């Protein structure tokens, strides 16, 4: 019912410099926005909850901000670590709708 | 069989006159605090004593709201309060004088804002917060401990307040116990009202038997857990009692308190004052 | 130390039924809800549903309201995901999570991921 949008599906950054994904709603979704991460083995994680919040382990050059339809994840200093796909997930509506990944990757060709 | 709680483990406390022998049946009610420290975190010169106290007061109205209106998205039983909350229909036939000071007909739901019957059109219509709190002190429990849920002196609302922080809370009476729709209460009001540091305890409840210049911060502590202990003994009983409900055979469960804390700007401290009280104070 | 370790890879047949299976260690699925979800490479991911193991509750996106059901067993503390009536638009990789706060609704921990094909040969 909610379609969540993320601008870009591909992001080229390099070593130490601030990234920045966004994603947007079809309409208000009351902050009640969570931030994924999936490596490239597939393996997916939790990174932010309720637009701003960390999920306990996760390094805290993560961060997240937005509101009304926009929300935006923001790297601080890209680590090699940190190369993976974006998703963002909605939970305002009942179901549950994430956004086309968006992945990082690093400066080359 | 007395009812099953999982993750809460049961404890038992009858104030006087492995299972004790009256923790057989279902409570009368369970008891849910709201407990609520508020502030008007940036102070400044020029502001009056009442400004401690009447910002934060406004607040109670949105969020009782809040809590009344709260459901629980994707629920695989209980969804609303209404679904949940203890009925209570008439007060007594003597002691109608507490009309429009306390719930008749639907759910049992306290706080300060029953003061002005959850109208905040009334609140700010209201020139002296003190008088109104104080127009019915007199025994039983009084009408302020029964819509603060607090002694009175951990509330904060007076006008010698030098800490500029209020407390308060809201009393919910639950006929069911749900552990989603609890949880989920707690997880959104924390969401909403994030506390710094709050180390209230969360998984015991008890069971109560009735026989015959600078920035000021909010702090939590050891001061604010089982604040309800430090209430009077004929609280509940008399809390009770004005909906011709009886704890005298039975008991009542109280679950651990969901922390919320509200910090105000001078903005809202100066656009909630009524223009009546800066001649006085 | 919460753990929710998945099946290994399925190949199966157009019209057959396949059911993979999520076993949870570190924690009781008693506990939270059990959900699965769908990621299909050039759509990404979506929810199919979930299950509350306590009252064996189910629910479902209205797309899959007629192609998977969600079962739990407590005993074994299992959850796992039927689908039938098999295509090819099934040729995918299966997730099972949890969420643990609820009203915020994030899924905290993930499996690995179960690959299904469909496929004649
Ligand atoms: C308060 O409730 C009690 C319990 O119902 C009432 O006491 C008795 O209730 C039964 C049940 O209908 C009646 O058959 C008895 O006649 C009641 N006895 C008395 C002495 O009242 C009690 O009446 C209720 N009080 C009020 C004011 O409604």
């Amino acid at each position: 019912d909610i379609q969540m949008t993320q601008t870009t599906s591909s992001l080229s950054a390099s070593l130490g410099d601030r990234v920045t994904i966004s994603c947007r709603a079809s309409q208000d979704i009351r902050n009640y926005l969570n931030w994924y991460q999936q490596k490239p083995d597939g393996t997916v994680k939790l990174l932010i909850y309720y637009t701003s919040r960390l999920h306990s382990g996760v390094p805290s050059r993560f961060s997240g901000s937005g509101s009304g339809t926009d929300y935006s994840l923001t790297i601080s200093n890209l680590e090699q670590e940190d190369i993976a796909t974006y998703f963002c997930q909605q939970t305002n509506t009942l179901p549950w709708t994430f956004g086309g990944g968006t992945k990082v990757e690093i400066k080359r060709t | 069989g007395p009812v099953e709680f999982s993750t809460p483990v049961k404890d038992y406390f009858p104030p006087s006159p492995e299972r004790p022998d009256w923790y057989v049946g279902a409570p009368v009610a369970y008891i849910q605090q709201i407990f609520v420290k508020a502030t008007v975190s940036p102070w400044q010169k020029n502001f009056l004593a009442v400004d401690v106290f009447r910002s934060p007061l406004s607040r109670v109205f949105q969020l009782v709201e809040e809590i009344r209106n709260h459901a629980l998205r994707d629920s695989s039983g209980v969804k609303s309060l209404e679904e949940v909350c203890l009925q209570v229909t008439d007060l007594l036939p003597g002691l109608k004088k507490l009309r429009n000071l306390l719930p008749e007909h639907g759910c049992l739901l306290l706080s300060p804002g029953n003061f002005w019957q959850n109208d905040r059109e009334r609140f700010n219509a209201d020139p002296d917060i003190i008088k109104t709190i104080h127009q019915h002190e007199p025994t039983s429990a009084t009408l302020k401990d029964l819509l603060f849920g607090l002694p009175g002196k951990y509330s904060g609302v007076n006008l010698y307040n030098r800490k500029r922080v209020v407390s308060y809370t809201v009393t919910l009476g639950l006929q069911r116990y749900d552990s989603r729709f609890l949880s989920s209460l707690r997880s959104r009001l924390k969401l909403l009202h994030p506390s710094p540091n709050c180390t209230l305890r969360e998984d015991s409840i008890v069971h109560v038997h009735f026989k015959e210049g600078t920035e000021a911060e909010v702090t939590w502590g050891a001061e604010d857990e089982e604040i309800w202990r430090k209430l009077s003994f004929r609280h509940w009983p008399s809390l009770f009692s004005y909906y011709n409900i009886t704890l005298a055979k039975r008991y009542i469960s109280i679950l651990p308190a969901i922390p919320v804390t509200l910090y105000l700007n001078p903005q809202e401290a100066l656009e909630v004052r009524h223009p009546q009280e800066a001649n006085r104070y | 130390e919460v753990q929710l370790q998945q099946s290994g890879a399925e190949l199966v047949r157009p019209g057959a039924s396949v059911k993979l299976s999520c076993t949870a260690s570190g924690f009781k699925i008693k506990d939270d809800y059990i959900h699965w979800v769908k990621q299909r490479p050039e759509q990404g991911l979506e929810w199919i549903g979930r299950i509350d193991p306590a009252n064996g509750h189910t629910r479902y996106a209205p797309k899959f309201q007629d192609k998977a059901t969600i079962t739990a067993d407590t005993s074994s503390n299992t959850a796992y995901l039927q689908l039938s009536s098999l295509t090819s638009e099934d040729t995918a990789v299966y997730y099972c999570t949890r969420y643990n706060d609820y009203d915020a609704f994030y899924f905290d921990y993930w499996g690995q991921g179960t690959t299904l094909t469909v496929s004649s040969a």
